[PDB]
């Protein structure tokens, strides 16, 4: 028998790192701003099509938004935030993927910061 | 077999029963119409090399039906390297006096090539082991052929994972571990000589022989099987060799 | 960037860290608070590890923090999609797709064989019985 | 021949890479992967590398636990 070594066990769904999110866009509707997070593709393929992180985790996945003098936060179980803002003030935004149910590797890294 | 199920009549058709003057001795495995593979240690204490019968198509030891065929064992071939009262090189090749007749109930297990076995069969996790041996370590033997699914381990993992014990023989390269274990668990006394059979892409191969264990189910212990892949060339060379005149024959290995 | 002027013009993050490319202070001339500056700086200063075009064989590169991910066309794998799956048809790889025996040949393709009592079909990998009771089949289920 | 060591899983968005030491000297590696009750599947055959992409296996079912092992052979 050849010399061999065993690896640690690995459960992808629980242990794969979440990648860096990006912000697709933001739009204004009077006092309200819509922030859309890009669906990040995974290497899971359903029939010659790469699935998104939402397609794989569904309701297990949430996105957090930091915006801004401190910081405010918003959560969404979709890819969209609808936030209230003050008129004539310019805001900056950043998002983080979170899987609350996890014990390790719960949070992605923060997205690039975008500003109005 | 401990913790196994009945093998439905016909579904373990290469199981052999060996008797010496009517008494249950060991299991065996039919590999063609005249040749049976068993364990060397099964023959250590024989001295009636003509009271030695093979039975094929057996199921229920307590009723004789039309599927049973009996044959006299003409010859028992073991390695010269085997040593009675030890565990290494624990394999026997048996020539039947007349052929068996192949039926829905009596079919050989395929002996594989060495490389196929080492490179492919070795990495199929679960294989079946079967016999009429003890249902419990203590306990009694089975009347109906019993069968069990066991997972294979590489020796490094078998050592690192077996509970350590003062006077257990070494696992050699002519052996491989079962079983896991955890007590549920395994095979047992009286199953010896019987097959460890591996399924692959629609066909069944002999990969092992029931040999020994530290008792049964074996807690912290695994079943140990003869690593058939090491003996394939030796089996093939003897199966084409010319019958010697004695019953017991020690042929050189390798 | 900052020309003779330019800078005359007050702090923008436009036309100053992005239509051009900024130093860590042009970045706090702007954000003032520093969780906030670090937060911007982490991603800004990281750079595109995908610029070196590491993904081969038609793969697409997605940028990460101090790393990347290659997405591969189906016949490829590897960190950089460097591995042709089609060149891996060797007997150690799932027995070569052979149903029974596999034979490796340097110079040429792997060839499949069958046990006594079977012969090889036309598809080149499948075995079929040439006798009534071949080894290793259970008649009462076949 | 030396056993590989420091077997490490690198995974991001299911892109899953096994890494180990050491750099091989007159020895090559083969990798095997299975589920807890499945067959061992061979990957990255006779490589001189110290990594193996296992993405294509693990994405078959992301909820399974997998075990891997690295084999050392002399050249
Ligand atoms: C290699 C030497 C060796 C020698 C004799 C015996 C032996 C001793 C006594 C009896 C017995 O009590 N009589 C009943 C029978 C004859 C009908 C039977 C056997 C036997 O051959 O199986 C065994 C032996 O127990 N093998 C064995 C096999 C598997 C496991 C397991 N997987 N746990 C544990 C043990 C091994
Ligand atoms: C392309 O650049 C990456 C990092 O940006 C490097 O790791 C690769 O070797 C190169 O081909
Ligand atoms: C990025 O993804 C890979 C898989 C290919 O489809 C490329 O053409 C695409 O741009
Ligand atoms: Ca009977
Ligand atoms: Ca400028
Ligand atoms: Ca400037
Ligand atoms: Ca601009
Ligand atoms: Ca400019
Ligand atoms: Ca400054
Ligand atoms: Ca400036
Ligand atoms: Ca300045
Ligand atoms: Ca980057």
């Amino acid at each position: 028998e050849p010399l061999y070594e065993n690896s640690p066990e690995f459960t992808p769904y629980l242990e794969t790192n979440l990648g860096q999110p990006t912000i697709q866009s933001f739009e204004q509707v009077g006092t309200k701003v819509n922030v859309t997070v890009e669906d990040e593709r995974t290497l899971v393929r359903r029939n010659n099509t790469f699935l998104s992180l939402r397609d794989v985790f569904g309701k297990d996945l949430i996105y957090t938004l930091y915006y801004w003098s401190g910081k405010k936060t918003a959560k969404t179980n979709t890819n969209e935030f609808l936030i209230d803002v003050d008129k004539g003030e310019n805001y900056c935004f950043s998002v983080q993927a979170v899987i609350p149910s996890r014990t390790v590797n719960r949070k992605s890294t923060d997205s690039p910061v975008e500003c109005m | 077999i401990v913790g196994g199920k009945v093998c439905p009549k016909g579904e373990c058709p290469w199981q052999v029963l060996l008797l010496v003057n009517g008494a249950q001795l060991c299991g065996g495995t039919l590999i063609n119409t005249i040749w049976v593979v068993s364990a060397a240690h099964c023959f250590d204490k024989i001295k009636n090399w003509r009271n030695l019968i093979a039975v094929l198509g057996e199921h229920d030891l307590s009723e004789h039906d039309g599927d049973e065929q009996s044959r006299r064992v003409a010859q028992v071939i073991i390695p010269s390297t085997y040593v009675p009262g030890t565990t290494n090189h624990d394999i026997a090749l048996l020539r039947l006096h007349q052929p068996v007749v192949l039926t829905d109930h009596v079919v050989p297990l395929c002996l594989p090539e060495r490389t196929f076995s080492e490179r492919t069969l070795a990495f199929v996790r679960f294989s079946l082991v079967s016999g009429w041996g003890q249902l419990l370590d203590r306990g009694a033997t089975a009347l109906e052929l019993m069968v069990l699914n066991v997972p294979r381990l590489m020796t490094q993992d078998c050592l690192q994972q077996s509970r350590k014990v003062g006077d257990s023989p070494n696992i050699t390269e002519y052996m491989f571990c079962a079983g896991y274990s955890d007590g549920s668990k395994d095979s047992c006394k009286g199953d010896s000589g019987g097959p460890h059979a591996t399924h692959y892409r629609g066909t069944w191969y002999l990969t092992g022989i029931v040999s020994w264990g530290q008792g049964c189910a074996t807690v912290g212990h695994f079943g140990v099987y003869t690593r058939v892949s090491q003996y394939i060339e030796w089996l093939q060379k003897l199966m084409r060799s010319e019958p010697r005149p004695g019953v017991l024959l020690r042929a050189p290995f390798p | 960037a900052n020309a003779f002027l330019e800078e005359l013009r007050p702090g923008s993050l436009e036309r100053e860290c992005k239509e051009e490319q900024c130093s860590f202070e042009e970045a706090r001339e702007i954000f003032k608070d520093a969780e906030r500056t670090k937060l911007f700086w982490i991603s800004y200063s990281d750079g595109d590890q995908c610029a070196s075009s590491p993904c081969q064989n038609g793969g697409s590169c997605k940028d990460q923090l101090q790393s990347y991910i290659c997405f591969c066309l189906p016949a490829f794998e590897g960190r950089n999609c460097e591995t042709h799956k089609d060149d891996q048809l060797i007997c150690v790889n799932e027995n070569g797709g052979c149903e029974q025996y596999c034979s490796d040949h340097t110079g040429t393709k792997r060839s499949c064989r069958c046990h006594e009592g079977y012969s090889l079909l036309a598809d080149g990998v499948s075995c079929t019985p040439t006798v009534e009771y071949p080894c290793g089949k259970i008649p009462i289920l076949e | 021949t030396v056993a590989a060591y420091n077997l490490t899983w690198k995974s991001t968005n299911f892109k899953t890479i096994l890494e180990w030491e050491p750099k091989p000297v007159n020895q090559v590696y083969t990798v095997q992967i299975s589920t807890k009750s499945g067959d061992w599947k061979s990957k990255c055959f006779y490589t001189t590398d110290t990594e193996c992409d296992l993405t294509d296996e693990i994405v078959k079912d992301v909820k399974q636990t997998y075990l891997a092992r690295v084999f050392s052979y002399p050249a």
